[PDB]
C-alpha cells in the first residue's frame, strides 16, 4: 500500500523535492471555505476497503474507531483507525502525518547555526538531547574536536533532559494505567530539573544552547547548588513513586504480559531504546558507540 | 379494602395482553418479552391470592414463578443467540421447515 | 388546623425536606470537595481563589453550567437522552431516603429498607445504559457495554455482602441494624461483609477504579460525552449523592451509624459519613483503575463466593450462640 | 412440619439424583471424561432404583405438606428411572460421534430425571409445578443439544417457548384455584364447597391447558411431530417416555386427590379430550413417513387411551391399576421403538435416520433390530401376545365398567386406524433395500430386553398385574 | 397509627420534591444562556474527523453468557435474602438447608468457572507472556 | 391504598399494552421497566412487602440483560423499525385480538363469581415468607437451585461461539 504518509491524499507535488518551494509564503494564504473542509474532512475519513477490511461478519458488524488525533490518550496530533469486535482490536491502522513540521526541508532553508532550535523541536521533551546528535554531525563536517569541558556539559544537560523525559514518561504511564496522582508530584520534579536548566540556558523546553564547537555560554557561577539539590530531591521522590503506583499489583495487571514481543519482532521493527533492551539485546548508543565523552562516566 | 376479583382482573388482564403479545410478533425477543409478561401476570395472580388469604404461600409462589422465569429467560436467549448466529434475523416464521 | 396530629406529620415533612435539601447540597459541595481534597492529597490547594478559601466556586460552577447551552443533539433518542440524568440524579437519593440520620430523624421507615438500597441500584445502572445508547456516539455505546459489564461484576455480590448484617439484625429494617450495633459496630463480625460491600458500592455509583463507563484515557469520558449544560451536571451531581448515600449507609449497616459515647448522634453520623466521603475522594486519588474483564473475574471468582461463605459463618455464629 | 429421618429414608432416589447431579458436575469442573461422567450418572440413577427398596420398607407417608410417598410413587419413581438409564445406554454411543462437549447431556439428563421422581411424590400444587418445570426446562438444553443442526435448533425453539406458554398458564390456573380455595395441598381442592365453582373450574381448565401440553393431547398437541423430529434420538426416547409418565402420573394423583375430580363439567372437558387426542392422533399418522412424527402421533393417541382410564377413576376402582399396567407396556415399547432408531442414529452424523425408507429392509443388515422394531410396532398396535394389548384390553375393561361407550368406541376405531400404520411400518422392515463397542451393545440389549419383556409380559401379564396392584397410593 | 402515616407522607414529598427539583434544575439549563450555530455542530464527537459508519451497529459483547449467569445468580441471591432475615427461627434445620442451596450454588459456580464459561478475554490479553 | 393499587395496575395494564405494539425494542423495554414497576407498586399495596421488593430487584437485572442482549443484535437506526412495522398490520393483530378478548371475557366472568370479602392489604413480612420458605417449602428450595443450575447448564450449553 503504496499511498502517502505525511501529506495528505489530496497534496500535489512531492515536499522534498528540490524544485517544490519550502516556505508557506510562496504558496497562497490558507483559505478554509466549506466546499475545502468538506473535501478534506472527505478525504481524512477512513476508508475500511483501501486497507483491506471489512464491515464485519456475518454474525455482528466491526465498529471503525477513531482514537485520535483528539483523544486523550493518542500523544498528539495521531489517529490510530480501530477495527473493533466488541472491545476486541480485530485490526489498527496508524495515521501519522498530523504532526508534519517540515524539518529536514527546514534543514535545507536554514543555515547551519541557525537551525539549531528546530533540532530542538524534532522530540520537545528531549531538548539537548536532540540538540546533541546534530552538532556532533556538524562538528564532524567541521573538524572539530571539543574540548573536555565541552563534553561534560552537553553530557549533563542531555542527562538532565533523559531525566524530565522520563519521569514525564513514567507519571503519564501511570496516569494512562488510571493511577492520577503521580503526575502532579513528577512535574514537580520535573520543576527541578527546570530551575536548573533555565539557570545554565536561559529556558525550559527547547535550550537551543548547543552550538557548533561547545555551547553558548560558560556555566553560570552556583550552578552546583542547584544540580545537588536536584540530586537530594530526586530519589526519595522516585522511591515513593514506585511504591505507591509501580509495585500496585492493578498496576501490574495492567501492565504486566500486554503488548509483548521478543528479540526477532524488536529487530524486525527498528525497535530501539528500552523495547529492544528490555527483550534483553544489550544494545545503547552510549557504550556501544561512545560519543561526547560517555566513556569517561560509569 | 381492595377486593380480591380485581385484582385476579388486573392480572387476566396483564396475562391476555402478554399472550397477545406472544401471539402477534414475529420477532423472538419480543415473543420472550411476551413470555415474561405471561409468567409476570401469573405470579401477581398469585401474590392476590395469598395476600386474599393472608398466607405467606402466595408470596411463595411468586418466588417460583420468578425462578422459573429468570431460567427460562436465559435459555430463551441462548436460543436466540442461536437463531440469529445461524439465521442472522430473528424471524420465527423462518424456522419452520418441519411439518406434516 | 391545630391537632398533634397534623403539626406531627408537617413536621415530619419538614424534616424530610431538609434531609433531601442538605444531600442535594451536600453532593454540590463535595463536587467542590473532592476538588479541595485532591489538591490536598496532591500537595497542591485546588480551587482556593472565588470567594474566601474557594468558597464561592461551586456558585460560579452552578451560574456556569447554567448559562452554558443545555443541547440535545439532532442525532439522538431526544426523550430517552433527556431522561437518563434524572434516573442518575433521582435513583440513589431516592435509596438515601432509608438513612437514619439521628434518633427520630429518618424520611422512611420501611420495613424492605436495604431492600429499597438494591432496588434503587438496580434502578440506577439504567441512567448510563440510557445515556450510552441514546446518545448514539461510539465512545458512549462503549461505555454503555462497559456499565452493563460492571453491573454483571458487582450486583452479583452486593445484596449478599449486606446479608450478613442482615442476618445478625433479624431484620431488613435499618434503625433495627443499628440498634443491634449498640455494644458491637458491625465492621468487627462482618468485616468480610464490609470490604465486600465497599468494593460493590464504590462500583454502584460507578465511581474510580469502577469508572470504565466514563473512562478518560480510553474512551474520552465515555457514556456522558453527548451532553452538556445542566444534563452534565446532573450526572455528576447524582454521582456526588450517590457517594453521599453510599457513604452514609456504609455508616448504618457496618459503623454504627448514628451511636457513639460522648457526641450528638447527628455529630456521629456526619463524622463518619465524612470519613467515608473522604475515603471515596482518597482511592480515587490513590489507585489505578484495573481491566473490566478482571473486574468481572473478582466479582465472579473472589466476592461472591466470600459473601456466601461469610452469611453461612454469620449464621452458624447466631445459631450457636441463640 | 419439619423434615424426619424416616423422611429422609423415603427421600432417597430424591437425595441420590441430587447428589449425582452434583458429583456428575463436579467432575465436569475437574476434567471432561465422558466415560466416566456416564458411568456415574448411570451409577446414581442405578443406586436411586435400588434404593427404591429402602423406601419401600421404609412405607407411605409425608414428606412436608409438599410430598407424600407410597407404593404409587415407587412405582412412577421407578419408571421414569428406568426411562433415564435407557436414555443414557442410548445417549453414549449417539454422543461419541458429538465434536462438542457431551458431558452435559447426562447433568440434564439427571435433573429431568429428578423433575420427574418430584412429579411422582408430589402432593401439592407447588410441587406439580416445580416437577413440571424441572422435568422441561432440561429438556430444553436436551432436545437443543445438536443446535448445530436446523431442526435440533428449531425443535428446541418450538419446545422453550410453548412450553413457557404452557406453564404460564398451568401457573395462572394454579392461582385462580388457590384464590378459591385458599389451600395448595390436592386433598383441600374443593374442601370448602355445590363442587362447580366458576373460579375453580377456570384455574382446573388453566391447569388442563397447561398439563395437555405437556401430554400431547388434543388441541394442545401440534408441537409432538415437530419437537420429536427434531430433537436427537435418545432425547426423543426421553420425551416420549420419561416427561409423559411422570406429568400423567402427577395428573392421577390430583384428580384422585382432589374433590373436584368428581364434577361432570370437567369429566366431560376430559372426554372431549381424550376423544378427540384418540382419534385425531391415529388419523394424523396415518400418511407419514418419517418415523419420529409417526411416533409422535402415536404418543397423542396412547395419551388419550390413558386419559380415557383417567376420566373413569371416581366411577370404577380398576383405573389406577389400569393406568399403571398401561404406563409399563407403553414404557417398554416406546423404549425400544426410539432406541432402535438412536441405535440405527448412532454415532450421530448430523441428520438422523428418521426416514422410512431407512428402515425399509433393515432385516437385511440388522435383523435384531427389525425383529425389537416390529414387535415394538405391534405392542403399540394393542396386538395380543404384547404388553401393548393388556393396556388396551385393562383401557377397554375401565371403560366399560364406568359406560363410556363414545370413549370405547374412539378405543375401537382408533386401534384400527392404528393397525394401519402401525403394520405398515412392521412390514415395510421385512421388505427389500436398493457400532463394535460394548456401549453400542448395552443399546441394543436394553432394546432385546424390551422386546422379551413386551413379548412375555404379552403372554403372561400376572406378574405385571400384581406388582402394579401392589404399588397403591394413600386412599 | 400517627407515626407511620406521617413518614408516609414524607416520603411522598421527598419524591415529589426531589423529581421536581430535578425537573426545575432540566428546565432553567434548557433556558437559560444562548445557543451556538456551527456546520459541523450536530454531528457526534469522534475525535475530530467523520466517522466510518454510525454507533447504530451490532456490537457484538463478550459477556452476554455472563450476564445470563447473572440473572440466575441473582434470583439464588434473593432465596438467600429470604433465608437471612429469619435465620433464628429457622434453626439448624434452616442452616441444613441454606448450607445446601449454597453448596450447589458454588458447585454450580466452580463448575462455570473451570469450563471457562466465565471468561471472554482474548488471548493476546490473557497477560501470558511475562519476564 | 387503593389509590395506589388502582393507579398502579392501570399504568402496569397501559405500559404492557405499550410494550406488545411498539416497534423501538430500547422503548419497548423502557415500557417493560414501567409496567414491573407498576406491578410491584401493587404489589406493596396489597401487603406483599418483599415480593415487590425482589419484583424490582430481579427484573432490573433481567431487563438489563435484554438491553444488552438488544445492543448485540436489534438496534441498527431505523432498519430494524421498518421491519418491525412492516411486520406488523391490521389483520395481524385483529386476528388473536378477538381470541384474547374472549378468553379474557371468560375468565373474568369465572371471577366475577366468587366469593370476595376484600383484601385488607395487612403486611406480611419478608421473615414470614423466610419462615414458610425454609420450613414446609424446604424441598421447593433445593428443587428450585436443581432447576436454576439447569437453566445455567442449558445457557452455557446453547449460547456458545465454537
Ligand atoms: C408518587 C409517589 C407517591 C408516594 C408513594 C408512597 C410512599 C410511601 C410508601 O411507599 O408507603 C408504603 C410502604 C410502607 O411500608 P412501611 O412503612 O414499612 O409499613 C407500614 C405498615 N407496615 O412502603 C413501601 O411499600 C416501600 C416501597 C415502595 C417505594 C417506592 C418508591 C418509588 C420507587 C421507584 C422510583 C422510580
Ligand atoms: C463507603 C464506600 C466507600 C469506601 C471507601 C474505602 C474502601 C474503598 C474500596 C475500593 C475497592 C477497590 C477494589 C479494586 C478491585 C480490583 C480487582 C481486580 O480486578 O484486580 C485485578 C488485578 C489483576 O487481575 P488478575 O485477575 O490477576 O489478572 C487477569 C488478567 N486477565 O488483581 C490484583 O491486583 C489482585 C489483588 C486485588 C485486590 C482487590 C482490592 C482489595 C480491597 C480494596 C482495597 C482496600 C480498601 C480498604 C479495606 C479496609 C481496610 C481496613
Ligand atoms: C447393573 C446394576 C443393576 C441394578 C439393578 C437394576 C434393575 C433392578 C431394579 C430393582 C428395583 C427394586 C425396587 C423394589 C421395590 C419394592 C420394594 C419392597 O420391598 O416393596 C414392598 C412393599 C410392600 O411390602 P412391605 O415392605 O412389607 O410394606 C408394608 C408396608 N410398607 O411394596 C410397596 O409398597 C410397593 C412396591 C411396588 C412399587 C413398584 C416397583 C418399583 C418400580 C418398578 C418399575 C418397573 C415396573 C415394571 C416392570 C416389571 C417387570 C416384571
Ligand atoms: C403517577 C406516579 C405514580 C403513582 C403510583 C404510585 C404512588 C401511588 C400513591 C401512594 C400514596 C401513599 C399511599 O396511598 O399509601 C398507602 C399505602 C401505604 O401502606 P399502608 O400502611 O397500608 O397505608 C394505609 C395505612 N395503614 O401504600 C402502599 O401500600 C403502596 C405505596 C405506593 C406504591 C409503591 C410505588 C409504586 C411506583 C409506581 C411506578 C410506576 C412507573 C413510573
Ligand atoms: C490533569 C491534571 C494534570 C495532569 C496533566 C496531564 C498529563 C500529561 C499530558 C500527557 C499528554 C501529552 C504529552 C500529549 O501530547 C497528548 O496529546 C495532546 C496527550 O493527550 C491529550 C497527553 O495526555
Ligand atoms: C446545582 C448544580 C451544581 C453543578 C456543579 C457541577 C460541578 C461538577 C464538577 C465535577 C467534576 C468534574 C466534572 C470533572 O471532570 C473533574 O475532573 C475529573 C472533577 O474533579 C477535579 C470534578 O469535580
Ligand atoms: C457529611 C454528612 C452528610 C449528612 C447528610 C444527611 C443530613 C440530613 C440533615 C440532618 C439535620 C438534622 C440533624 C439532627 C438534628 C438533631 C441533633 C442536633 C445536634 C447535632
Ligand atoms: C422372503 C424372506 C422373508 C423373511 C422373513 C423373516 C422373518 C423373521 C421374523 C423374526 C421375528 C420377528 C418378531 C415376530 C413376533
Ligand atoms: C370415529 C369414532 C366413532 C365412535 C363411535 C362410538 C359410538 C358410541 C355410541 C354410544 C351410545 C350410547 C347411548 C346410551
Ligand atoms: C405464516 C404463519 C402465520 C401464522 C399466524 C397464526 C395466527 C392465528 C390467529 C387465530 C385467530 C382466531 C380468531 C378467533 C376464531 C374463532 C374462535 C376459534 C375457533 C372456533
Amino acid at each position: 500500500n503504496l499511498r502517502r504518509i505525511m501529506m495528505p491524499q489530496t497534496w500535489k507535488g512531492h515536499p522534498l523535492r528540490k524544485d517544490y518551494p519550502a516556505r508557506a509564503t510562496e504558496f497562497s494564504p490558507f483559505e478554509l471555505t466549506k466546499a475545502k473542509q468538506d473535501l478534506e474532512m472527505e478525504a481524512l475519513t477512513f476508508k475500511p476497503e483501501e486497507w483491506g477490511m471489512k464491515r464485519g461478519t456475518e454474525n455482528e458488524d466491526f465498529m471503525f474507531l477513531n482514537l485520535g488525533p483528539n483523544h486523550p490518550s493518542a500523544h498528539g496530533a495521531f489517529r490510530i483507525v480501530l477495527q473493533l469486535d466488541g472491545e476486541e482490536i480485530v485490526d489498527c491502522v496508524p495515521d501519522i502525518g498530523y504532526h508534519h513540521r517540515g524539518a529536514e526541508k527546514m534543514g535545507e532553508r536554514q543555515s547551519w547555526h541557525s537551525y539549531i532550535p528546530y533540532t530542538d523541536r524534532i522530540e520537545y521533551l528531549g531538548g539537548c538531547v536532540n540538540e546533541m546528535p546534530y552538532v556532533l554531525a556538524v562538528e564532524k563536517l567541521a573538524g572539530i574536536t571539543v574540548p573536555d569541558r565541552v563534553n561534560v556539559i552537553r553530557v549533563m544537560l542531555s542527562e538532565l533532559f533523559r531525566i524530565n523525559s522520563h519521569l514525564l514518561y513514567i507519571s503519564t504511564f501511570i496516569q494512562d494505567v488510571g493511577a492520577m496522582t503521580p503526575v502532579f508530584f513528577a512535574f514537580t520534579d520535573r520543576q527541578k530539573i527546570y530551575d536548573l536548566v533555565e539557570a545554565i540556558t536561559g529556558f525550559r523546553m527547547h535550550p537551543a544552547w548547543f552550538r557548533i564547537g561547545g555551547v553558548a555560554h560558560d556555566l553560570p557561577r552556583g550552578w552546583d547548588r542547584l544540580l545537588r539539590e536536584f540530586l537530594d530531591w530526586m530519589p526519595k521522590r522516585l522511591a515513593s513513586y514506585e511504591k505507591a503506583a509501580l509495585q500496585n499489583t492493578i498496576l501490574k495487571g495492567r501492565s504486566q504480559g500486554v503488548a509483548a514481543y521478543g528479540a526477532k519482532e524488536a529487530l524486525e521493527w527498528g525497535t530501539t531504546g528500552a523495547g529492544l533492551r528490555a527483550t534483553g539485546i544489550d544494545f545503547d548508543v552510549r557504550k556501544a558507540r561512545p560519543y561526547s565523552g560517555y566513556e569517561n562516566f560509569d | 379494602m381492595i377486593p380480591l376479583q380485581h385484582g385476579l382482573i388486573l392480572a387476566a388482564i396483564l396475562f391476555v395482553l402478554g399472550l397477545t403479545g406472544l401471539v402477534i410478533r414475529r420477532n423472538l425477543l419480543f415473543m420472550l418479552i411476551g413470555l415474561e409478561i405471561m409468567i409476570n401476570a401469573s405470579a401477581l395472580a398469585f401474590v392476590v391470592a395469598g395476600s386474599y388469604w393472608g398466607q405467606t404461600d402466595g408470596q411463595v409462589m411468586y418466588i417460583l414463578a420468578i425462578s422459573l422465569a429468570a431460567a427460562e429467560a436465559s435459555i430463551g436467549l441462548a436460543l436466540l443467540l442461536q437463531l440469529h448466529r445461524r439465521r442472522q434475523n430473528l424471524n420465527i416464521d423462518s424456522v419452520s421447515e418441519m411439518r406434516g | 388546623w391545630i391537632s398533634p396530629e397534623l403539626i406531627e406529620i408537617l413536621l415530619t415533612i419538614l424534616k424530610a425536606v431538609v434531609i433531601l435539601l442538605v444531600v442535594v447540597t451536600c453532593g454540590a459541595f463535595m463536587s467542590f470537595g473532592e476538588r479541595r481534597l485532591l489538591g490536598l492529597f496532591q500537595n497542591r490547594y485546588g480551587p482556593n481563589r472565588v470567594g474566601w478559601g474557594g468558597s464561592l466556586q461551586l456558585v460560579a460552577d452552578m451560574i456556569k453550567m447554567f448559562f452554558k447551552e443545555d443541547w440535545i443533539p439532532k442525532f439522538s433518542d431526544r426523550v430517552i437522552f433527556t431522561l437518563a440524568p434524572m434516573i442518575a440524579f433521582t435513583s440513589l437519593l431516592l435509596a438515601f431516603a432509608i438513612v437514619p440520620v439521628s434518633p427520630g430523624w429518618v424520611v422512611a421507615d420501611l420495613n424492605i429498607g436495604i431492600l429499597f438500597f438494591l432496588m434503587m441500584a438496580g434502578l440506577a445502572v439504567y441512567a448510563v445504559l440510557f445515556a450510552g445508547w441514546s446518545s448514539n456516539n461510539k465512545y458512549s455505546l462503549l461505555g454503555a457495554m462497559r456499565a452493563s459489564a460492571q453491573t454483571l461484576s458487582y450486583e452479583v455480590f452486593l445484596g449478599l455482602s449486606l446479608m450478613g448484617v442482615v442476618a445478625q439484625a433479624g431484620s431488613f429494617n435499618m434503625t433495627d441494624i443499628v440498634n443491634s450495633q449498640a455494644h458491637v459496630w458491625n465492621v468487627i463480625p462482618q468485616f468480610f461483609g464490609f470490604i465486600t460491600f465497599a468494593i460493590a458500592g464504590v462500583a454502584v455509583c460507578h465511581r474510580h477504579p469502577f469508572d470504565q463507563p466514563e473512562a478518560e484515557q480510553e474512551l474520552a469520558d465515555g457514556y456522558h460525552i453527548e451532553y452538556s449544560g445542566m444534563k452534565f451536571g446532573l450526572f455528576f451531581v447524582g454521582e456526588y449523592i450517590g457517594i453521599v448515600t453510599i457513604s452514609a449507609l456504609m455508616v448504618t449497616l457496618f459503623f454504627g451509624g448514628w451511636q457513639g459515647p460522648l457526641l450528638p448522634p447527628f455529630i456521629w453520623f456526619a463524622l463518619k459519613t465524612a470519613f467515608f466521603m473522604m475515603m471515596f475522594i482518597l482511592i480515587r486519588a490513590s489507585l489505578p483503575r484495573p481491566r473490566y474483564d478482571q473486574v468481572m473475574s473478582f466479582g465472579w471468582k473472589i466476592c461472591l463466593p466470600l459473601t456466601l461463605i461469610n452469611l453461612l459463618v454469620t449464621a452458624a455464629v447466631i445459631l450457636w450462640q441463640a | 412440619m419439619t423434615i424426619t429421618p424416616q423422611n429422609l429414608i423415603a427421600l432417597l432416589p430424591l437425595l441420590i439424583v441430587g447428589l449425582t447431579v452434583v458429583v456428575v458436575m463436579l467432575s465436569i469442573a475437574w476434567r471432561r471424561n465422558h466415560f466416566l461422567n456416564a458411568t456415574l450418572s448411570v451409577i446414581g440413577l442405578n443406586a436411586a432404583l435400588v434404593s427404591l427398596w429402602f423406601v419401600g420398607q421404609a412405607g407411605a407417608m409425608d414428606v412436608t405438606p409438599l410430598m407424600r410417598v407410597d407404593g404409587f410413587a415407587m412405582l412412577y419413581t421407578g419408571l421414569v428411572l428406568l426411562a433415564s438409564l435407557a436414555t443414557c445406554t442410548f445417549a453414549y454411543p449417539w454422543l461419541e460421534g458429538y465434536n462438542d462437549n457431551k458431558d452435559e447431556f447426562y447433568l440434564l439428563v439427571l435433573i429431568a430425571a429428578l423433575g420427574g421422581i418430584l412429579l411422582a411424590n408430589a402432593n401439592h400444587l407447588a410441587s406439580l409445578f416445580l416437577g413440571i418445570e424441572l422435568i422441561s426446562l432440561p429438556l430444553f438444553g436436551l432436545v437443543g443439544y445438536a443446535f448445530r443442526q436446523k431442526r435440533s435448533l428449531e425443535a428446541s425453539i418450538k419446545y422453550t417457548i410453548l412450553s413457557a406458554a404452557a406453564s404460564s398458564f398451568l401457573l395462572f390456573g394454579m392461582a385462580l384455584v388457590y384464590a378459591q380455595s385458599g389451600d395448595l395441598s390436592f386433598v383441600a381442592l374443593g374442601k370448602n364447597l355445590m363442587l362447580n365453582e366458576p373460579l375453580l373450574l377456570a384455574g382446573f381448565g388453566l391447569m388442563i391447558v397447561g398439563l395437555g401440553f405437556k401430554l400431547s393431547l388434543v388441541p394442545f398437541h401440534l408441537w409432538t411431530p415437530d419437537v420429536y423430529q427434531g430433537a436427537p434420538a435418545p432425547v426423543s426416547t426421553f420425551l416420549a417416555t420419561a416427561s409423559k409418565i411422570a406429568i400423567f402420573g402427577v395428573v392421577m394423583r390430583l384428580f384422585l386427590y382432589a374433590p373436584v375430580g368428581d364434577s361432570e363439567a370437567i369429566r366431560v372437558v376430559l372426554a372431549i379430550i381424550a376423544f378427540a387426542s384418540i382419534i385425531f392422533g391415529n388419523l394424523m399418522a396415518l400418511s407419514q413417513t418419517n418415523i419420529k412424527r409417526l411416533l409422535g402421533y402415536s404418543s397423542i393417541s396412547h395419551l388419550g387411551y390413558l386419559l380415557v382410564a383417567l376420566i373413569a377413576l371416581q366411577t370404577g376402582e380398576m383405573s389406577m391399576e389400569a393406568v399403571g399396567v398401561y404406563l409399563a407396556g407403553y414404557l417398554f415399547s416406546s423404549l425400544g421403538a426410539f432406541g432402535v432408531v438412536s441405535l440405527m442414529s448412532s454415532p450421530y452424523r448430523g441428520p438422523d435416520a428418521d426416514s422410512l425408507f431407512s428402515y425399509r429392509g433393515l432385516f437385511w443388515h440388522r435383523p435384531i433390530l427389525a425383529a425389537v422394531m416390529t414387535v415394538m410396532m405391534l405392542s403399540l398396535a394393542g396386538i395380543p401376545m404384547t404388553l401393548g394389548f393388556i393396556g388396551k384390553f385393562y383401557v377397554l375393561a375401565v371403560g366399560v365398567q364406568a359406560h363410556l361407550w363414545w370413549l370405547v368406541g374412539a378405543v375401537v376405531v382408533g386401534s384400527a386406524i392404528g393397525l394401519y400404520y402401525y403394520l405398515r411400518v412392521a412390514v415395510s422392515l421385512y421388505l427389500h433395500a436398493p457400532p463394535s463397542n460394548w456401549q453400542y451393545s448395552a443399546g441394543g440389549i436394553v432394546v432385546l430386553i424390551s422386546a422379551l419383556l413386551v413379548l412375555v409380559l404379552g403372554v403372561w401379564p400376572q406378574p405385571l398385574i400384581s406388582i402394579v396392584r401392589l404399588a397403591m397410593p394413600l386412599m | 397509627s400517627t407515626e407511620v402515616i406521617a413518614h408516609h407522607w414524607a416520603f411522598a414529598i421527598f419524591l415529589i420534591v426531589a423529581i421536581g427539583l430535578c425537573c426545575l434544575m432540566l428546565v432553567g439549563g434548557w433556558f437559560l444562556g444562548g445557543r451556538a450555530r456551527a456546520r459541523s455542530k450536530n454531528v457526534p464527537f469522534e475525535s475530530g474527523i467523520d466517522s466510518v459508519g454510525s454507533a447504530r451497529l451490532r456490537l457484538s459483547a463478550k459477556f452476554y453468557l455472563v450476564a445470563m449467569f447473572f440473572v440466575i445468580f441473582d434470583v439464588e441471591a434473593l432465596y438467600l435474602f429470604a433465608w437471612s432475615t429469619s435465620i433464628r427461627e429457622s434453626g439448624w434445620v434452616g442452616f441444613v438447608e441454606a448450607a445446601i442451596f449454597i453448596f450447589v450454588l458454588l458447585a454450580g459456580l466452580v463448575y462455570l468457572v473451570r469450563i471457562g464459561a466465565l471468561d471472554w478475554t482474548p488471548a493476546r490479553s490473557r497477560r501470558e507472556r511475562m519476564n | 391504598m387503593e389509590f395506589a393499587f388502582y393507579i398502579c395496575g392501570l399504568i402496569a395494564i397501559l405500559a404492557t399494552l405499550r410494550v406488545i405494539t411498539h416497534t423501538n425494542p430500547v422503548h419497548a423495554l423502557l415500557y417493560l421497566i414501567i409496567s414491573l414497576l407498576a406491578i410491584s407498586g401493587v404489589f406493596f399495596s396489597l401487603g406483599a412487602y418483599f415480593a415487590g421488593a425482589l419484583e424490582i430487584i430481579v427484573y432490573a437485572g433481567a431487563i438489563m440483560v435484554l438491553f444488552v442482549f438488544v445492543v448485540m443484535m436489534l438496534n441498527l437506526g431505523g432498519s430494524e423499525i421498518e421491519q418491525e412495522r412492516q411486520w406488523l398490520k391490521p389483520q395481524v393483530w385483529i386476528g388473536p385480538a378477538i381470541l384474547s378478548a374472549i378468553m379474557l371475557v371468560v375468565i373474568v366472568y369465572a371471577i366475577l363469581g366468587v366469593n370476595d370479602q376484600g383484601i385488607d392489604g395487612t403486611p406480611i413480612s419478608a421473615k414470614a415468607v423466610g419462615i414458610t420458605l425454609f420450613g414446609p417449602y424446604v424441598l421447593a428450595v433445593e428443587l428450585a437451585s436443581m432447576l436454576l443450575l439447569a437453566g445455567l447448564v442449558v445457557a452455557f450449553h446453547v449460547g456458545r461461539e465454537e
